[PDB]
């Protein structure tokens, strides 16, 4: 799970000065920190199994097989990123606002 | 396999008899027993009794050896048989002894499984001299901004603990014992420190409590935690802090370092006073014996700085007395501040005053000074102790310092804020990078115009900011070891930005 | 790790038991063993002699 | 030894019981049982066969309108 | 080396610990007379 890339919060994040949006903009602040702070709390993936030893530590028989069976077919799903993609796109026609506007 | 491996314990287990030197129980009452006959014992040896219970011949008179019991003085009666096993107390010790609970004696309590111990060491070893002694330089990092800036403890010092009941001396220590966390699962060799806590007098639970406090942090895997209850007898409580410190001691000679905590020796003062009283010793000052000062001194002197001939380890000891009523003056407070090299007081007033921790920095003191700091720590910390001092002069006028000079004003405003950054939450220590930041931006006058009572959130924000986007400079820092000019630039930007940011 | 702590509980509740057990029977049990009693009241007097000798 | 012996002799009988942990010990049942029910309840609510499945869900900021230049 | 701490004045229990706790008794009996003669012409409304 390598992270995405992303611009330093310079000046420029608080040179937005959106209408009443200056607070929208100190929360969109700290979620990036707690975002840095979650990705900094665990690695990137989760630790491995040990099978081999969970099975020698096993006394039970077939509850412990099949389990690990299944931990191995276990596959989590991702999530989807719709939202990213929509405000990318309201970025996108506000910069073509912008650019009508500095010229 | 369970009936399979205890007859393979049981075979492995050999029943071998042989010649001992025995004596008889003449009389036995609390805890001390008069034993005729055992000619040829040794001063402060182990004989165990008939019933199974060990004990330390201590005074070997002519006519009978009075000897102390390891235990409940129900099980032995008059007449029984007291063995010779001919050797002075000694307890296991190594590496094995690490991430377990064990009594006085070494004995595992917290239900593992034996001590896979190779070693064995006397609890009554004879301190290092002058010579292989050195002078301390490296820093011992307790996570606690107030004592890593005004009171700095270094690797191979004895500084104390000192303060009246209920002021956090154990929060204290557990919280030094939980900070050294980031050394010992780290690659630095020469800065992992393996710490060491000895609880005297204390009931079970409250063991039990800091046990797990430590496994949830992670720290017991490099702490040994050696109990002597208050339900244990008082030869127990009185060798805890000399098996503590011989645990230390096998950790110093190899060239590591150890950090050893004796909690509340005030009671360990206590257990060999009752010893000595019910040996018929004569009594001092608080019916203390007269080698109570020696008792105290033959131990902390063993906490020292090896130089690189001996190995180059360390013993750190952190002893921890219960005054009363913030009387100084008794007779083991004095003892102990008379041997150890610095103390760090708390004060019940400073703790309800919302200063917690409740360390009074006009008190404490640390011989070895700023010595055993890091460069950007120690730069940091002598203006901070310039300019709380002189707080501290002017610290009456407070009250009315409305209608007072405009120095003085700016002096009051200063140590408010420096106050308000020495505060420090429970169980949350601190990097050495971070606290100097703090120091920086506090020091340098950028705290001036915020708000007294917003110094805390502030601090939280802006530790949360530099360890998130600025984790560069915090490393450079660290691995420098000072802050130098250009990282003083990049720290004045920053603390500019976040300051401009904050409100 | 449930069921690793379960059965590592079940095992160490087996062997109280089974030394309960053993504990509580040998003793009566030798204790109404005169004909053991009689050949361990020689089980050390060779014993005693080697140890002597090793004295001597 | 022969004293050893004897004790050897008596771990192989208690080794061969049928009944294992019997010892024909009343309480060993009642005690088991304990021993399980404080296990259990330390350990909290747990499944012998079963695998963890889950899933979650995180909604990003919304939108807030401001207008500006 | 012997000290003092906060609120040492009324512990002795001398005569300016008995002086501060009538001084204060007798200003917080104006100010709870006053707080009370403006609770009732509250209460009037
Ligand atoms: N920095 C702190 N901030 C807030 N509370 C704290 C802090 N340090 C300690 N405490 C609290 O103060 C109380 C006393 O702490 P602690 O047990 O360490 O004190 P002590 O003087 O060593 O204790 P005792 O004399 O009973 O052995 C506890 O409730 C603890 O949580
Ligand atoms: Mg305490």
């Amino acid at each position: 799970r390598k992270l995405a890339l992303k611009a330093i919060d310079w000046v420029a994040f608080g040179e937005i000065i959106p209408r009443n949006q200056k607070a929208i903009a100190n929360s969109l602040k700290s979620w990036n920190e707690t975002l840095s702070t979650r990705l900094a709390a665990l690695p990137e993936k989760p630790p491995a199994i040990d099978w081999a030893y969970y099975k020698a530590t096993v006394a039970k028989a077939g509850l412990v097989d099949d389990f690990e069976k299944k931990f191995n077919a276990l596959k989590v799903p991702v999530p989807e990123d719709k939202y990213t993609a929509l405000v990318d796109a309201e970025e996108q026609e506000d910069v073509k606002r912008c650019a009508e506007f500095l010229s | 396999e369970v009936s399979s491996i205890l007859e393979e314990r049981i075979l492995g287990a050999d029943t071998s008899v042989d010649l001992e030197e025995t004596g008889r129980v003449l009389s036995i009452g609390d805890g001390i027993a008069r034993v005729h006959g055992l000619r040829n014992v040794q001063a402060e040896e182990m004989v165990e009794f008939s019933s199974g219970l060990k004990g330390m011949s201590l005074n070997l008179e002519p006519d009978n050896v009075g000897v102390v019991v390891f235990g409940n003085d129900k099980l032995i009666k008059e007449g029984d048989i007291v063995k010779r096993t001919g050797a002075i107390v000694d307890v296991p010790v190594g590496e094995e002894l690490l991430g377990r609970v064990v009594d006085a004696l070494g004995n595992a309590i917290d239900g593992k499984g034996p001590i896979g111990s190779k070693t064995r060491r006397r609890v009554g070893l004879k301190a290092p001299g002058i010579i292989p002694r050195i002078s301390v330089r490296e820093p011992m990092q307790t996570g606690i901004k107030a004592v890593d800036s005004l009171v700095p403890i270094g690797r191979g010092q004895r500084e104390l603990i000192i303060g009246d009941r209920q002021t956090g001396k154990t929060s204290i220590a557990i919280d030094t014992i939980i900070n050294q966390k980031r050394f010992n699962d780290g690659t630095d060799e020469k800065k992992k420190l393996y710490c060491i806590y000895v609880a005297i007098g204390q009931k079970r639970s409250t063991v039990a409590q800091l046990v797990k406090r430590l496994t949830d942090a992670d720290a017991m895997k490099y702490t040994i935690v050696v109990s002597a209850t208050a339900s244990d007898a008082a030869p127990l409580q009185y060798l805890a802090p000399y098996s503590g410190c011989s645990m230390g001691e096998y950790f110093r000679d190899n060239g590591k370092h150890a950090l050893i905590i004796y909690d509340d020796l005030s009671k360990q003062a206590v257990a060999y006073r009752q010893m000595s009283l019910l040996l018929r010793r004569p009594p001092g000052r608080e019916a203390y014996p007269g080698d109570v000062f020696y008792l105290h001194s033959r131990l902390l002197e063993r906490a020292a700085k090896m130089n690189d001939a001996f190995g180059g380890g360390s013993l750190t000891a952190l002893p921890v007395i219960e005054t009363q009523a913030g009387d100084v003056s008794a007779y083991i407070p004095t003892n102990v501040i008379s041997i150890t090299d610095g103390q760090i007081f708390l004060e019940t007033e400073l703790f309800y005053k919302g200063i917690r921790p409740a360390i009074n920095v006009g008190l404490s003191v640390s011989r070895v000074g700023s010595a055993a700091q890091t460069r950007a720590m120690k730069q940091v910390a002598g203006t901070m102790k310039l300019e709380l001092a002189q707080y501290r002069e002017v610290a009456a006028f407070a009250q009315f310092g409305s209608d007072l000079d405009a120095a003085t004003q700016q002096l009051l405003s200063r140590g408010v804020r420096l106050t308000e950054l020495l505060k420090q939450g429970q169980y949350a220590p601190m990097a050495i990078e971070e606290q100097v930041a703090v120091i920086y931006a506090g020091v340098r006058g950028y705290l001036d115009k915020l708000e007294p009572s917003k110094i805390t959130k502030f601090e939280n924000a802006f530790l949360s900011h530099v360890i998130s986007q600025h984790q560069a400079l915090l490393g450079k820092i660290r691995a420098d070891g000072k802050i130098s000019e250009e990282t003083d630039a990049k720290l004045k930007e920053i603390v500019t930005n976040f300051l401009a940011g904050f409100e | 790790d449930y069921h690793i702590s379960v059965q590592n509980m079940m095992r160490q509740k087996e062997q109280e038991h089974m030394i309960r057990w053993v504990e509580k029977h040998v003793v009566q049990s030798i204790s109404a063993q005169q004909e053991k009693e009689t050949i361990a009241k020689c089980i050390a007097d060779l014993k005693l002699l080697a140890k002597k000798a090793q004295a001597q | 030894q022969k004293l050893f012996v004897d004790k050897i002799r008596e771990y192989r009988t208690k080794r061969q019981t049928s009944g294992g942990p019997v010892d024909a010990g009343p309480e060993y049942q009642q005690d088991l049982d304990r021993e399980l029910f404080k296990l259990k309840q330390m350990y909290g609510k747990a499944d012998m066969n079963t695998f963890p499945n889950f899933t979650f869900e995180d909604p990003k900021f919304e939108a807030v309108e401001k207008p500006q230049s | 080396g012997v000290r003092s701490g906060a609120g040492a004045v009324r512990d002795a229990g001398g005569a300016f610990g008995k002086k501060e706790q009538a001084d204060e008794e007798r200003y917080f009996r104006a100010r709870a007379r006053e707080q009370l003669a403006a609770l009732k012409k509250h209460h009037e409304n």
